[PDB]
């Protein structure tokens, strides 16, 4: 399996600001293979980004995510407060997915 | 239109077994393949096994093998999860996940409380 | 077998349904040259046999007429004239065996020939590579010929077709053992001797042959035809006509001969 | 590499009733190149099935294998006295073929 | 028909060599390719190597790499493994072995024991 270790685990950042988020594997994945998620608190998961380029319906233009082999990259331009979430990044490569450890974005 | 409704709370002793349900509406049941993603409390999110609901085929993970059983309910349109050996860490949420035009989950129903 | 000693079994007198292999998905390439592969089922042959061996997706390309290269010069040559289908699938699971088959060998050569001896220095027999942990088209694969003798003898292979009683005196559709045609099909006074089976005229054209189940010695002879003339006094003065048949006996829908 | 595991080590079941056994692959593997394996005590290894589907000449019915990619069965019917030994589970899709460990089957 | 009949055992002392044989006969030694098997007692089996009897090319493993080498002579259809620098844990029934008939597993050696 491929240890998807999210490398900033807690972001202190301020609203309005430029937000970042590293996603990195073990073995190279297929960029049309990935899919990043956000789960809002008490609410259920929603496609940002499939196919690693394109974003999806219901998320605002702000959102954006770039990358390709291993280094995965998402650029958010303006924050809104409820945008105040935890992100995952989630590839289907080979055999079974694995799912992110999580990164918490603290104020 | 597509919705999922899941079954209430259950609250079992060791070595029980439970069903739970999540109702299928507004989409075509023997299409997209039903999946199934649990959430221990402020863990992440790790996947059980897919089943389709065509055919019935599975493929199920290391850490729940030989204890997970899927099955499909075509006549009424409800999948059902089977679980059976049940010990005190299989406390979490268990939801179901439908594609929802999307890669394999979205459309997830409010959770059920499996506390064990 | 290996292609430098091909086997070749010989098949005769028997109802061949080809309809099974032609409808099994089991194949890897069916590629068809002479017959259809759908068509096979109707046609009637004297003789079927099959060459039998292992080749390589890398070259198996030559198992095709009038072609060149290693195996195709001096292991298997097909005659330009070929009359027949090659068949081919993927064997894996039985010709493929760890590390390596030596079991099977490869070494121009006439069309059909076998030549299995030995003789700065070299000897004419090669071992094939067969690596189930190499590039998939370096992979043994089965290869069945079909090659097809035809008008060669009486024919005695042909698939599952179910026969009729035959009408006489009329001009039907007919399909004797594989010969086809049109013709009105009489008794005739010619006597055939028992080992032959079909006469034809000049230029190619049957005149008889012998059915089977009941033996009689059937001339074919065309149905009456012809061309229509018009006789016509013209627009200018009527629209009655008259009809010309060109020296036949219309006995088939005032009538002058 | 490729690493084989099988969850049961020794299933204890009486004769006459429902045996199954576990092997998966950790990357993927050829259906048509693979076999199965007996191994008695004190006598060389035995090829139950190959190609994963296949038996080999002198198997009987009982016996049955199944499964395509990384996760692989075997199917035991009918338990008769006689069969309680181990077996082994391998692939050899790509360059190194790997073995299994072995399952025994107690009465 | 098939019989192949190996070396007898061997009790040697560590870091020393051990080189074992397997009489071939009843098949043609050329057309199969040989093939090695080590099996520690109690753990499994783990394959060796391989050396075409026609050619004579090669392809070793890694781990066991610059300590085992195979050789086969063709006029008494004999097949010879040397093994140099043995430590402890290799104690094992070394198996040769021919695929006939099979894609592997075929013709297992009756085995031979080198303790070290
Ligand atoms: C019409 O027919 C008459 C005699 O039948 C002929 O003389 C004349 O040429 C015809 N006219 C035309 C236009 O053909
Ligand atoms: C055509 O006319 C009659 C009609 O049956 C036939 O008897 C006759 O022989 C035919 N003519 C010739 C020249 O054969």
């Amino acid at each position: 399996e491929i240890v998807l270790t999210q490398s900033p685990g807690t972001l202190s950042l301020s609203p309005g600001e430029r937000a970042t988020l590293s996603c990195r594997a073990s073995q190279s994945v297929s960029g049309t293979f990935l899919a990043w998620y956000q789960q809002k608190p008490g609410q259920a998961p929603r496609l940002l980004i499939s196919g690693a380029s394109s974003r999806a319906t219901g998320i605002p233009d702000r959102f954006s995510g770039s990358g390709s082999g291993t280094d995965f990259t998402l650029t958010i331009s303006r924050l809104e407060p409820e945008d105040f979430a935890v992100y995952y990044c989630q590839q289907y490569g080979s055999s079974r997915p694995t799912f992110g450890q999580g990164t918490k974005l603290e104020i | 239109q597509v919705q999922l409704v899941q079954s209430g709370a259950e609250v079992k002793k060791p070595g029980a077994s439970v069903k739970v349900s999540c109702k299928a509406s507004g989409y075509t049941f023997t299409s997209y393949a039903i999946s199934w993603v649990r959430q221990a409390p402020g863990q992440g999110l790790e996947w059980m096994g897919w089943v389709s609901a065509y055919n019935g085929n599975t493929n199920y993970a290391q850490k729940l093998q030989g204890r997970v059983t899927m099955t499909t309910d075509t006549s009424t349109n409800t999948a059902y999860m089977e679980l059976r050996s049940l010990r005190s860490d299989d406390t979490a949420i268990y939801y179901c996940a439908i594609p929802y035009s999307s890669v394999t989950f979205d459309c997830w129903g409010q959770g059920t409380l499996v506390t064990v | 077998a290996s292609v430098y000693a091909w086997n070749r079994k010989r098949i005769s007198n028997c109802v061949a349904d080809y309809s099974v292999l032609y409808n099994s998905a089991s194949f890897s390439t069916f590629k068809c040259y002479g017959v259809s592969p759908t068509k096979l089922n109707d046609l009637c042959f004297t003789n079927v046999y099959a060459d039998s061996f292992v080749i390589r997706g890398d070259e198996v390309r030559q198992i095709a007429p009038g072609q060149t290269g290693k195996i195709a010069d001096y292991n298997y040559k097909l005659p330009d004239d070929f009359t027949g289908c090659v068949i081919a699938w993927n064997s894996n699971n039985l010709d493929s065996k760890v590390g390596g088959n030596y079991n099977y060998l490869y070494r121009n050569l006439k069309p059909f020939e076998r030549d299995i001896s030995t003789e700065n220095c070299y000897f004419p027999l090669q071992s094939y590579g067969f690596q189930p942990t190499n590039g998939v088209g370096y992979q043994p694969y089965r290869v069945v010929v079909l090659s097809f003798e035809l008008l060669h003898a009486p024919a005695t292979v042909c698939g599952p077709k179910k026969s009729t009683n035959l009408v006489k005196n009329k001009c039907v559709n007919f399909n004797f053992n594989g010969l086809t045609g049109t013709g009105v099909l009489t008794e005739s006074n010619k006597k055939f001797l028992p080992f032959q089976q079909f006469g034809r005229d000049i230029a190619d054209t049957t005149d008889a042959v012998r059915d089977p189940q009941t033996l009689e010695i059937l001339d074919i002879t065309p149905c009456s035809f012809g061309g229509v003339s018009v006789i016509t006094p013209g627009t200018n003065t009527s629209n009655q006509v008259a009809v010309l048949y060109q020296d036949v006996n219309c006995t088939e829908v005032n009538v002058f001969q």
